This record gives C-alpha cells, structure tokens and sequence, in this order.
DNA sequence: GTCGAGTCTAGAGGAGCC
DNA sequence: CGGGCTCCTCTAGACTCGAC
C-alpha cells in the first residue's frame, strides 16, 4: 500500500513518491538509534499517540536527471547559470583600453573606439556588461547619462532630456523614455536600480538578460551584519577586531579599496545629480562622465577579485541560479495604483488637519498663561520659552468724491514708501513666545499655512500642550531617561490637579531618577515595551493605546481627544514613513502596442485604462544571511482596517489575462532546525522531541507549534510567531515576558512569568537542534548545510572569536532557509521551462514566492509549486542523510491564486483609504486557496496540456 | 442658549427670545437672518459653490422657479431637485451629452410647519452611468462630509449614516450634532431613473448619456444641504466668549481703528486703508467711524463675538514709521506690521486658511 | 429677436424656442436661465453690490422672507416693507445715528400668471432737510452704474416724474430697440409709511442728527437685475455680445490642438486649475474630443461673450507659446503660457 | 566684523517586513 | 543575548553667511 510509517511510527511520504525521490536501498537506522529515539519520546512523554493518516498522494514527477537529488539540481542550476558564467569569465579575462578624454554630447548610444574616438550605436551589443546610471533627482525618475564597459570597448549614454531643452517633459514614464538593451549578463553595484532603467526590462513576457550586483557578492564574500557596519565605521573614524581587515561597507570606495586597493575613489565634490538641476548637467557634462566612467571602471576591477573569492566560498550553482533569479522580480500595476496614490495621500492630509486642528487649537488657547505670568502655575507649560522679542528698527459732488478718494490714495502712497527703515526679511512673529514661533511655518516657507501648523504629536512640547497624565500625574521630559511622569512630593500646582484626579514614594514604577532634580517631584518612566533600559520618544506610540483606553494616560481636555489622537496616530504612522517612497516608485507605463495580446483581447480589458510595471529594486544578498534587501517591498505593510495606504500590496494586480499563483512556506525554520537536529541525534524524521512536536501537527486543524502556542498564552499567531522564533534563536525569559506583557494586555506580572517557564520548560527537547548549531557555526569554516555556502570571511572564528554567537547560529538556519528559496527558484524556472507553462517571476520575499502566470495555467502553476516544495524537502532530508520526507510537511497547505498580492486570498482591504474595499471599488474578486488534493483534482496530476 | 442671546447681540439673529427658540429655528419660522447672519449665509454658499461648481468642469448652475406651476392654482417649491430635473435634457448639450454632470442650484425652499418655513438649501443633482452609481455616491459622501468638517473646529460632530428608502433605495444622510441631539443637515439620494422617466415620458433617446463609449440613461444622485441649519451648525460648532468661525467663513474679516491724534490724518489714513481692503475683497468693519470710543478690553471683547479675525491699529506712529498694530483673534497676542504689507498678508491668511 | 435666438441657443436663456417671448422676459414669467444667464446675474449683482454696499459703512444687508405671514400670509411684492420692518431694531447698528440705508437682492412677486422678477434694491433713511440732495445724490450714482458697463451709454436713460400724492422721483429707463422700458425707479416717499407701520409713540423712529432726534424720510431705489441683465444683452450685441469684461460670465476658452493627447491634457489642466485659484472662469473646451473648426469654436465663444480663446497645441511642450486670441479684436497673439495669467488680471482690472 | 538666522549631519526612538 | 533588514521624524550641536 500506498501507507508507509518509519521506525517512530510517523507517517512518511507515499511509496509511488519515495520510489522517485530516494529510490531504494537507504541504509536502515539500526537498532541502537531506533531505541535511543524511543527513549527520548517517551520520557518526554510523547511516544503511542496515534494520528490521522493524511490521504496519499500518487504523482507521475518529473523525470529527475542524474543519479539521485543533489546531482539533478546540480545539472539544473548549471544549465541555468552556464551562459552566465561564460559572460563574467569574458569580463574577468578582457583588458580594456584606457577611457576616451572627450565624451559624446549626443543623443543614444555612442562606441568609443581606439584613440578615443566616438561611434554612434543602438545598442552596446555585448554579452557581459558593466552598467551604471545616472538620473537627475530635480527632473523626476528618468535616467539622465549611463557609462558601460564592454569587454573590448566604452559606452556613452545622454538622454533626450539632456541634449535638449523644453519646456515641459512627461511625468509619465514610458519604456521610450528608458536607457536600451537587450542570453545576456549585466553587473554594476547596486544593479537594480539600473536596472529599473532599461527599456525592455518593463515587458510582460520575460528577458533572458540576467544581473550580478557588486553588493550582493560583497556581502556573499565579506560581507558584515548591521551591527558590524556600525562598529566598523566607527573604527575607520567586543575583543575581536581582526575582521575590519577583511570586510568593508557597501559603498563602492569602500569595497574597491577591500578587494582591489590602489589610489582612493572620488567622488564629485558638488553632486550634482541629487542636488544641481539639469542646467549644471549640461554644463558640467564632462566631469560627471568621467566619474561615471570611474565608478563603472571600479566595479568591473572589484568584480574580478570577488567573482572568484563567490565561486569558492559558495561552490553550489544553485545559490549562483537563484541570486540571478531571485534580481529579476517584477510587479505590475495599473491606474488603479494612481488612484491609491491619491486616495491615500487625500486621506493622511484630511486625517492630519484633522489631528492638527485639535493641536493648534488648544496652542492657540494656551498663549493666555502669557498675560499675567500664569504660566509658572502650569504643571506642562511651565518650562517653555515665554519670553518676547521686540520689532526692530533700522453729501459730496462727483468732484469732491474723487478728490477725496485721491487724496485718502495718497496718504498711504506716501506712507507705502517708508519701508526703506525696514529689514530686508521681517523678524517672524515677534511678539509670540518662543515657544509659539517654533511652531508656525514662517512667511517665505513655499508651502504656508495659517496657525500653529508645524506641531504634531511626534513633537517634545504635543504632549504638555495635551495636558497627558499617566496615573493622574503630567508627564515630565527628561533628556537623558526619555519621557515619564512627576509624582507630587509648580511642584504646588501638579500636586492640585493629581488631588483633582483622586477625587474624580506611594507609587511604584522605574523609581524615582534623582538626576532630574525637579523641586518637589518625583520622576518615573513611562512603562517602555522593551524593559527599563529603553527611553520612551513619544507617549502617542501605538503600545499607549491600551493604558489610553483603561485610563491610566489620560489627555487634560478628556473626552475622545486623547484616543481619538492615538488612533489617528496609528492610522497613518505607516503612510508617514512611507509615503515618499511609495509615491516616488519608479512606474512605467506600457502602451498598448507593448502589451500582449492575451491583455488586450481579454474581456477585462480597459481601453482608457493605463497598464505598467514596478520593478523592485532588490538587493540580492543584502545580508550576512545572504537575505533579498528592498527599501519598499520588503517592508510593505499588510492590509489592515486601520491603516493607512496598507492596502499597498493589493495594488500589485494582474493585467487582464493573468493571475498572481503563490504559496507562502510553512513553519520554514522550525523545519529546518527541527531536521537539523533529527539528522544530528539520529537518522531518522521525529527522532528529537522538538521535530516529533512539529511534524505531529497540522495548520488547517490549528495544532502546528505557532497555534499550539497562541491557544495556550492566549497572543495571536504572528504574536506567537514573534515568540517562538525569538525563543529558538536566544530570547531569554524575561525577553518573553515582556513579550507576552505587551501582546495579552490581561496578563499581570506573575501569571506572564508562569507562562514563560513552560514554554521553557525543555537533555532536553530542543537540545540535538542546538548542539547542531553550534557545532556548524563554531567550524572552522562555518557553510550552510545543503547547498555548503560558506558564512562570510568577517563571522568566521578566527576573525571574531567567541563573538556575534547568536548571528552565526541563527545564520545557519537562516541562510538554509535562503537556500530553500534558491532551490524554490531553480526548481520552478525548471518545470515553468520543461512543460511550457506561461508565466514568470513575480517577487520573493523571505519563504514566499510570487509568479505572474497566464490565466489558463494558474492550475499548472499550483501543481509546479508542489512539486517544487516537495523536491526541495526532500533535498534538504536527503543532504543531511535521512533519506525520508514526512507526508506531513511533503507539500503546502495551500496555493493562493489571486489577481492582487495580499497575505490571505479571503481578506478584502478594507483601510481607511480604502473603505469601500478591493470588491466594490476596484472590481477584484476574491482568489482561491488549494491544497494538493484539489490541485491534482483540477489538473489531473500532471503538469502537461 | 447664550449662543443665540450673543447672535442677536452680534446681529447674527433678528427678533425677540419668542422667535428664537432652537424649535423655531430649526423649523424655519424665525424671522429673516440678520446682517452677519447674511454675511455668514454668503460666506457658506460662497466655500459651497468653490468646492462644488467652481473646481469641477462639469458642475452648472441651475435657475429654478420659486414656484410650481400648473397642476389649478400653482405652489411654493419644496426642493431644487424638481426643477434641476427639468434643465436636465437642456443642459445635456454643455457637456457634450457625456456623463457624469451636475447641476447645482442655492435657492429657498418652502416647508409647511398651517406656518410656511423658508430654507436655504444648496442642491447638486448628479446624473451618473448605472454601473458606477454606487461608486460615486460614496465619493459624494466623502466629499460633502470632508466639505462640512474642513470649516469645523470639531469635525467629529459631522457624520454620515447609511439608509434606505422606503423603496429600498440607497442613500447616505449626513448630520451635525447639535447640543440637544443630532439634526440632519444634508442628504445624499440614489434615485436612478425613476423620475427621469415619469417627468420624460416616451422615448429614452433623448435621456441617453455617453458614458464612455454607450449610450445610457442616467441614474440621478441627489445632494441636498440645508445652509440655514448649515450656518447654525457652524455658530454652535465655533461656540472668554468668542466664536471663532473659520477665516474663510468669518462674515467680518478686520475691525479697523485709530489712536490719539491728530484726528485729520489719521482719517484719512484709516479712509485710504479701508478703500485699500475693500477694493482687495476683504469686508472691514469700520470702527474708527464710533463716536462712543469705549476702551481696548471691551472693543477686543465686542469683536470676539464678532469673529473679527483681525483688530487694525492706525496710531500717530503709523504717520512716523508706516507700523500699524494687529492683534489676532486666535491667539489675543499683538503683533506690528508695516502699513505696506498689511493687505498681501490678510489675502494670504485668508486664502491659506 | 436673433439675440434671444442666441440667448437661448448659447444657454443663456432656458426653454423651447416659442417659449421664450419679449413679455415674458419682461414680466417674470420665463422659465428660468441658462447657465450663462445665472452667471451673468450674479455678475451683476456683484457689480451693483460692490458700488451700493460694499464701498458704504452706512448701507448694510438685510434678509427680508418672500412671504408675508398674518392678515392667510402672500407672497412679498416689494423688497421695501421688510427693509422698513428692520428699521427700529437696525439703529443698534448705528448706535441710533442718521442717515443710514439697507439694500437687498432677491425675487419679487408680482400678479400678471405669477411674475418672478430679480430686484436689486435699496432703502436710505435720511432726515428731511437733504432728503433732495440725497435723492440726487443716488440718481447720479445709479445712472453712472448703468452707464459703466455700457458700449453705448446714450440708450440709457433718466427722467423725472410725479407720483399721485405728488412726490419728486426719477425713472431709470433703458432704450430697448422696441421701446424705453423701466429698469429703476426712485421715490422721496416720505414717512407715511414708517409712520403706518409703527403707529403712536414717534419717540422710537427718531434719528440722531447733530444731537436732534428726527422721524426720517425714506427713499426707494428699485431696479430690475432681470431687466438690467436683458438691456445689457441688448446693448452687448460677425455675431458677438460684447459683454463689459467685468460681467461677461466665463471669460477663457481653453483648448488642445495637437498630440499627444496626455501631455497636452496635462499642461491645459494645470492651466485650468491655476486660472480658477486665480479667479478666472474657463470653459473646459479641451475636455472635447474631435473639436470643430477654428472658425467656428471662435464664432461660438464669440456668441457666448468669451473674452479670450486659449489654444495649447504641441508648440506649448516645446517653448510654452500659446494661441491668445481676443473677443474685441479680431487678432491672434502668441504669449508664453506663465504670464496669461497676469495678462488676464491686468486686462480685468484694466477694464474697470 | 559680530552675531544671529538658514543648512547640515548625527544620533535616538518609533515603526513596517520576514 | 532573538536574529536579519528598512526608513522616517525630531532635536541638538556645529558650520556658513549675510546684513547692519
Ligand atoms: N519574527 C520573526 C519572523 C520571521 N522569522 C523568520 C522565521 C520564519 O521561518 C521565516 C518566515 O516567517 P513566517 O512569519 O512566514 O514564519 P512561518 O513560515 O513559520 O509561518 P507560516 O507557517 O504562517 O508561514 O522568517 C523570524 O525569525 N522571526
Ligand atoms: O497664522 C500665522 N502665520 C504666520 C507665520 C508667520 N507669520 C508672520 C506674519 C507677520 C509677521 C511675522 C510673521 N504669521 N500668523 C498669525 C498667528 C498669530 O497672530 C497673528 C497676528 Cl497678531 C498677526 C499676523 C498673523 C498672525
Ligand atoms: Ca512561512
């Protein structure tokens, strides 16, 4: 039968599945090892508990090349990354001829030929290529002059917006408006923002055009952890310091100087391309090419050192396949992106003049403790600056009416002129305090507004101007503990309104600081969420929420203002920190002759409608985790009803024609360590306590360790996801106390501490996952498990001994799991390659994978997808030995097949910005969620047409 | 109630306590709207028609009689939309028959209390494509609510419900929450083509309105705002006794005074400054014209419950140096600004505000 | 009788074309006006109250209701009564001084058929003894207002007339091509009717004047915004209504006359958004696709007392010259796009 | 030539993602 | 001993510069 269980009694894959991945003749655990696992289940009492067996899977896979799993995706990464490696071979054995002195000032493409000469081409025509672009940030997002170096020559680039001058050029992007290209490689430093400046890159159907980055590799290399950075800029202006030696920053002269060496890099005094206007462009032509020249000439000098430092330290060319696919990503829009733009941009300004109207009023009410010197029986206003400045000094007939009016005229004409005695700029509101001046935008400002309109909630006086009181006492700013609150015992007027407050030290909290040395006072910190060691910034943050809604802070004009201003505060904290990059993305529209025609003959199709593209601009390896890095898509918040703007992914919608098919991995690095230790303790799935508990467990029925977690502290399961993830990597017990505290308001002090110590509580459960650890990262050369990328040349032992523990163990599963997603990669270009199945690659973030897939084979995509994760399961079983997969973890608990990018295929986004929701305003259905059974019931278990 | 006592003291309102209960304010059987009353009246129809019909290439004024007639003896209109609908075939041909456009119309309307209460209201009768009927009904109502609360101290006091129709049609009513409840100052209506079709019998052709590229008869949305009720909501939402109703809204913008002597000249310098202001769009009250000539505290007082935005001081000094005095009403500080750049800083205030 | 023609087909006017006859326009039953026709009333009543009210402390607002309840209310007839029911209580605006006035705008009913007429009117309160000299005083004023926005001043016209009791007053008149016709009326009516209203106990119609209280004299002053917006129509009107620029009611045509379709659309909204926060009212003709001739885009501004034609053609992106052409003068001038803007203020304030 | 008003970085706390 | 990232606003100290 199609049943099979292991030595543990777990049920494994299916036989049809086993008899294709493994084959047979895997050695057998042996007697020792099998009783050595029995005894450690039962005596963590978990051995004879049956479960339900999960229905079998019998598939037709692929036929899988060479002669078990790791041969089969060595030869599919070689054939991906073959024609690539050739081409950084063509710019790692080439010399080039020196820059020409005298650039081209025209309009294309220009060839520099031998003795400096200029040639006019359409394309640089080469295989291998290093790029760089640069773009006027005062003319918008279109890219101004790119130098590139071939193998054999130089390349110039001037837009259109720089040879000529008009009066007005297109806000709108358009692929004519881009730099053109196009089995081809392109490197440079921070290539993908030049690559979102290529023509043909914006096309729906794929490029084979593939992009290495300088930063990605130097961090692959040597690269160093944030943290690291900090430290080592430090040191270039813990007892290890043998790293510094090998390891630099990302920018360029900082990476030249590493690899290369030689005379420093400069860069341009003025920098004209993010400061100057289009005018110094022209007029400093030849300086800016030239130092595009010696960047691009930088570059191509630090490639040919790293290229084969990569190659040595991450041999496998999966992780070399992946890293060019993972630089691909794509993202299309449509007007429904503009439209969002304005919605939530109307939003956050009706909410902010919302917010700001309070404020200036109550500042505008507050000026009176001026008049009579009240102020000193303020308890809030009583620090400020009230002082004030002074002005410096350096019937009648139709004859008679107009004479009259001539003369009135007059009098002030002769009046109008003294203004000779005047200063060129008048002094800002003189007369107000100090306090009050700070906050009114002054006269020349371009943008003016009557009224205190520079005050916000983020702002030092906000919460004095307020009146906030926590436990009925005014919170008091100190500069060196942050902000907190005064204790009585105008020392004379806090203690009246704290008396007002009953009506309506004896107080324990962070203790009485006696650095503040306010008369008659005491001084507490507000609760921080993250211990007493930490300053509170700001009392509006969005864990005073709770303490606002109990009553514990409280606002001086009561009521709903308190609340109402934290809510709003909440609303649009995201917007505010990420609009400008939001609203700044590089979008370029296709017209209708670019788009295919599967979207133009499709019912759905909007003929006055705009369709176009974002490319992410992802950092490969921006991590010592060799992680994906994006300013904007790796940080795009959720939908949820209170923010807003959140609703930012679900504006990534499918042109009509196609579907967005993705799958989100499942427990990833639980997995992982939990298969980490197995593979230590014996070879075997379940052996440990730890991998028993996560296999014995499914999503849908709410038993898996994140839910298992949520029911029993009560937090939500991202909350739950929070804890056990910081549990495994070093999170100690007070650390999820405070965690627990701030996630479930109703626990008190014990009862968290309670619940710490028994997720805690385990020679013990989590104890073969953590021995693995730390002999992996304590090697002598610490390398990923799978795939055997070593960590890089600043986070080995001998660089930093016994240092940046907790970064290199938790490196291990992390760049596992990095090397999870370049299997997932490899493994889907391979069967979206073999059976023809039409679509490409959407985004990835860190275990989840996007792919833009035609309508008609989003089911085909789904299957891909499961097969995919069950080859990469199987293959990280099989490098560490065990020979099995589990038929719990064998495939995803479901495929999201949805038109938008959103985290669930049921939730409609319903924000603040977005109120009527995705349905009702922008006409997008919900998607569907299908399992494996469902999938192979829609297309018959094959991946063929 | 003291906010009544000070509008009839401040000549917002006319008549005695007995016509001034809110009952007969909101019913509409008080006498007319005093001086301010109108001028604050004007300056909400003014912000009404900028947002509605003056920024929007497809929004028109309307003239609807105040009465009905016909089925035999004719009557005072009820509401603006009877008559809007009856231009509607007519002012189809401005925008080219394509749709969405509007026709918005202020007029007095007459509602039986047997007493007759006259209401200004402020109607937009919106012909939309079918299909995005819901869509911008929706718009509307965020629209009209951002309108109401732009000039609110408190805007939370503004809200929306949504309703149904006897007939089930959907709409949206808008409120302003008074002291002794929540009172409905606008409403927003879904209508379709029902009275398109009963006023228009026969043919639909002539109904037909390019939306896009088909030919469809719209469905009316119908915006209606009480302006009456409208500028009470505002003298209770700016309601030290002082109203402080919007700059935009405020019915007297400077108050306009003199100093010690000589008198002659600085007559003329306050003639010359007024003219100046009146001739720049911005309404004075002349003060420097009073004979009583009372003290600063009780005028600062007297101009608060004015909404007197700001307090012009032409002194001797004025004469000397050109540097007039200027207290403003936010925030009763004083402030001296050379006589030359007094009106470039009222327009930007106001226009900024 | 082609200038109703225009009227009516350019949406000055409302209602079929054997609707709309020389009585009923003069009466107030018409069925209404266009959209032009509205905007040109406002135009003039913004005209009559910057010249009666704004540029006066002594002449302030009132709100006088349509109906007049009690002895089974009526519609009003005249805007006079309510202004001298207002009489007593408006002292306190004053403090108790004299002479001051009250001046309104609204519609006056009048028995024909009902007759809707929009009557611009004002009420001046004067002690008796220049009760004459104030008489005159606004006789010249209202003729010099009419006059104002006129091409040609002489059909406008004034006399002098007596009532039946025998009072001196004035009738304005404007010289229609069929006839005079009374468009303002002035009366010295003295204070029989203050009296009537408020009889017995005289001591709370008294004036200051000099320290003497006095029972003024009233002065009705009442034209016809209706009728003053028909003879300025008249007298506006190659078929154009040259309309006086300061109540012409839309006064920019703005256009696209090439491609790109985008970019062009773009830069003319950005020119409607910046003419409208200027004050200036644009007709959206760049809304319109496949556009007619030139020829006769400027024959039907020409008709809609359209002061200036603006075309942005794909020249615009290049330099930013745009097309102005002027209603007056028959003449095309090219002006950069960033100074017509002023240049359209300038000429607004130039022709005032 | 003195000193007070604009510009500029650096650091700290808050807030999105996995 | 959570880890790996990303960016923002606000405040303070230092520098520049210009007008009197
Ligand atoms: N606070 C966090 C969040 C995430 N991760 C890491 C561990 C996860 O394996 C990986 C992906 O994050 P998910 O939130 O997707 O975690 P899971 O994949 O376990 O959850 P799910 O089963 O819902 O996908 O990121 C982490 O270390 N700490
Ligand atoms: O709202 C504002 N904004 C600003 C911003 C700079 N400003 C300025 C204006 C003139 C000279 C200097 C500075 N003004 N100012 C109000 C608030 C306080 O009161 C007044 C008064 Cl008394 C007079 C004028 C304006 C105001
Ligand atoms: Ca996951």
């Amino acid at each position: 039968g199609q049943l099979r269980h292991n030595p543990l009694d777990i049920q494994m894959l299916s036989r049809g599945l086993h008899e294709q991945i493994f084959g047979q003749g895997g050695e057998m655990p042996g007697e020792a090892a099998v009783r050595r696992s029995v005894e450690h289940l039962q005596k963590h009492g978990l051995w004879g508990q049956p479960a339900v067996p999960l229905p079998d899977v019998e598939l037709r896979l692929p036929p899988l090349y060479g002669d078990n799993l790791d041969q089969h995706f060595r030869l599919l990464a070689q054939k991906q990354s073959l024609p690539y490696l050739e081409a950084a071979n063509l710019l790692l054995q080439a010399q080039l001829p020196p820059k020409p002195p005298a650039w081209a000032w025209a309009e294309g493409w220009t060839r520099y030929g031998p003795e400096g000469e200029a040639v006019p081409v359409a394309i640089p025509e080469e295989r291998a290529l290093v790029f760089d672009v640069e773009v006027c940030l005062a003319e918008g997002t279109c890219p101004t002059l790119a130098v590139a170096i071939s193998p054999s020559a130089w390349y110039s680039w001037c837009s259109q917006r720089l040879v000529e001058e008009r009066y007005s050029w297109t806000s709108q992007l358009s692929p004519a408006d881009l730099i053109p290209l196009e089995e081809q490689l392109v490197v440079g430093h921070n290539v993908s923002f030049d690559r979102a400046h290529i023509r043909e890159q914006y096309l729906i159907q794929g490029s084979r055009m593939r992009f290495l980055d300088t930063m990605s590799m130097h961090m692959a290399i040597s690269g160093l952890s944030s943290f690291q950075r900090s430290l080592w800029i430090a040191a270039k202006q813990i007892s290890s310091w043998d790293w510094l030696d090998i390891s630099s920053v990302n920018s360029l002269a900082e990476v030249h100087r590493l690899y290369v060496g030689g005379p420093p890099l400069e860069k341009e005094p003025r920098e004209l391309f993010v400061k100057g206007t289009m005018k110094d462009i022209r007029e400093n032509f030849q300086d800016l090419m030239q130092y595009c020249a010696q960047d691009v000439w930088a570059t191509h000098e630090v490639f040919q050192q790293q290229l084969p430092l990569f190659l040595e330290r991450c041999p496998h060319p999966v992780t070399l396949a992946g890293m060019l696919e993972m630089g691909v990503s794509y993202l299309p829009v449509n007007q429904n992106w503009e439209r969002y733009l304005a919605e939530a941009q109307g939003t956050y300004e009706e909410l902010q003049r919302e917010m700001k109207k309070s404020l200036m009023d109550l500042t505008n009410d507050a000026c009176q403790l001026l008049s009579g010197e009240r102020y000193k029986e303020d308890p809030w206003l009583w620090d400020l600056e009230w002082d004030l400045q002074e002005f410096k000094q350096k019937p009648c007939s139709e004859e008679e009416e107009f004479q009259q009016d001539v003369m009135a005229r007059a009098c002030l004409q002769k009046l109008k002129g003294t203004t000779e005695l005047l200063p060129k700029r008048p002094q800002h509101l003189p007369g107000h305090p100090g306090w009050y001046r700070k906050l009114c935008p002054r006269l020349d400002d371009p943008a003016w507004t009557p009224g205190p309109s520079l005050l916000s909630l983020q702002m030092r006086v906000t919460p004095k101007l307020m009146a906030l009181t926590w436990d009925g006492f005014p919170l008091h700013y100190s500069e060196r503990h942050g902000w907190g609150y005064l204790v009585p015992g105008p020392y004379r007027a806090i203690e009246s309104l704290y008396r007002k407050h009953c009506l309506e030290s004896y107080h324990h909290g962070n203790g009485p600081y006696n650095d503040v040395d306010i008369p008659g006072c005491w001084f507490f910190k507000l609760p921080h969420k993250d211990g007493n060691s930490c300053n509170v910034g700001s009392p509006f943050a969005k864990d005073f929420l709770p303490k606002m809604e109990d009553g514990t802070l409280q606002a001086g004009p009561g009521g709903a203002s308190g609340p109402r201003a934290l809510e709003i505060n909440k609303m649009i904290s995201f917007w505010r920190n990420a609009h400008k990059r939001i609203s700044s993305q590089m979008v370029v529209w296709l017209p209708r002759s670019a788009l295919p025609r599967a979207v133009i003959r499709h019912p759905d199709y909007d003929e006055e409608g705009l369709y176009g593209a974002i490319l992410p601009q992802v950092v490969t390896a921006g991590t010592i985790t060799r992680r994906a890095v994006e300013p904007t898509w790796l940080t795009a918040s959720n939908a949820r009803p209170d923010r807003v703007g959140s609703e930012l992914k679900a504006m990534v919608q499918a042109p009509p024609g196609y579907t967005l098919v993705g799958a989100d991995v499942d427990s990833q690095e639980l997995w992982i360590a939990a298969v980490l230790g197995d593979a230590h303790f014996a070879g075997m799935h379940g052996c440990t306590a730890f991998g028993w508990m996560t296999l014995q467990g499914r999503k849908s029925r709410g038993t898996d360790l994140h839910s298992k977690t949520a029911t029993t502290v009560g937090i939500s399961r991202e909350h739950a996801k929070i804890f056990n993830y910081g549990r495994i990597y070093g999170a100690g017990q007070p650390f999820a106390e405070r965690l627990l505290m701030q996630f479930n308001h109703r626990l008190t002090q014990q009862e968290a501490a309670e619940k710490a110590q028994q997720m805690y509580a385990a020679g013990g459960t989590e104890s073969e996952m953590f021995n693995k650890l730390e002999s992996i990262a304590t090697s002598d050369i610490p390398r990923t498990p799978v795939l055997g990328c070593c960590i890089s040349r600043a986070l080995e032992p001998s660089a930093v001994q016994e240092e940046f523990m907790t970064s290199r163990v938790n490196w291990v599963v992390q760049s596992s799991a990095v090397d999870y997603l370049h299997l997932m990669l490899v493994a889907m270009k391979w069967l979206f390659e073999e059976f023809a199945i039409d679509g490409r690659f959407c985004i990835s973030i860190h275990d989840e994978v996007r792919y833009l897939v035609r309508e008609e084979d989003r089911y085909r995509a789904a299957l891909a997808l499961q097969i995919t994760n069950l080859l990469t399961r199987c293959m990280f079983a099989y490098k560490l030995g065990l020979n099995d997969l589990p038929q719990s973890v064998a495939f995803f608990s479901a495929v999201d097949i949805d038109r938008c990018l959103r985290k669930e295929v049921t939730m409609d986004c319903k924000t603040p910005s977005n109120p009527t929701g995705m349905e009702r305003r922008y006409g997008i259905p919900q998607g569907e969620a299908l399992d494996i059974y469902q999938i192979i019931e829609l297309t018959k278990g094959s991946l063929e047409k | 109630e003291a906010l009544l006592e000070i509008c009839q003291r401040r000549h917002f309102l006319s008549g005695s306590k007995q016509q001034l209960s809110r009952d007969s304010l909101l019913s509409g059987c008080h006498p007319g709207f005093g001086p301010l009353g109108v001028e604050l009246r004007k300056n909400l129809a003014a912000e009404w028609w900028t947002s509605v019909v003056v920024f929007r290439e497809q929004v028109f004024p309307v003239d609807a009689l105040h009465h009905k007639p016909g089925p035999t003896s004719g009557k005072l209109r009820e509401n603006l939309l009877h008559g809007a609908l009856e231009h509607y075939v007519n002012c189809l041909d401005l925008v080219n028959k394509r749709l969405p456009y509007g026709l918005a119309q202020i007029g007095v309307c007459f509602h039986p209390v047997k007493s007759i209460g006259e209401k200004t209201e402020a109607s937009l009768v919106w012909f939309t494509p079918p299909r995005t009927s819901n869509q911008w009904l929706d718009f509307w109502l965020r629209h009209r609510l951002q309108w109401w609360r732009k000039f609110a101290m408190s805007p939370s006091n503004f809200s929306s419900s949504d309703c149904q129709d006897e007939e089930g049609r959907k709409g949206n009513k808008l409120y302003y929450n008074f002291p002794w409840g929540k009172e409905l100052i606008e409403t927003l209506w879904n209508l379709g083509d029902h009275e398109l079709l009963h006023m228009y019998p026969g043919n639909v052709s002539k109904l037909h309105g390019r939306d896009g590229r088909k030919n469809v008869v719209p469905c009316v949305l119908s915006v209606n705002g009480d302006l009456d009720r409208g500028m009470l909501a505002y003298l209770y939402d700016s309601f030290r006794k002082v109203l402080k109703l919007h700059p935009c809204l405020a019915p007297i913008k400077v108050a306009l005074d003199v100093g010690r002597g000589p008198t002659l000249e600085l007559r003329q310098v306050c003639q010359g400054l007024f003219n100046e202001l009146l001739e720049n769009g911005i309404s004075v009250w002349p003060g420097y014209l009073e004979t009583m000539q009372s003290s600063l505290e009780q005028l600062y007082s007297k101009y608060d419950e004015m909404s007197i935005l700001f307090t012009v001081l032409v002194t001797e000094t004025t004469l000397e140096n050109g540097l007039i005095h200027l207290r403003s009403r936010d925030t009763t500080m004083k402030e001296m600004m050379h006589i030359s750049k007094l009106k470039d800083f009222l327009i930007k205030y106001i226009s900024s505000a």
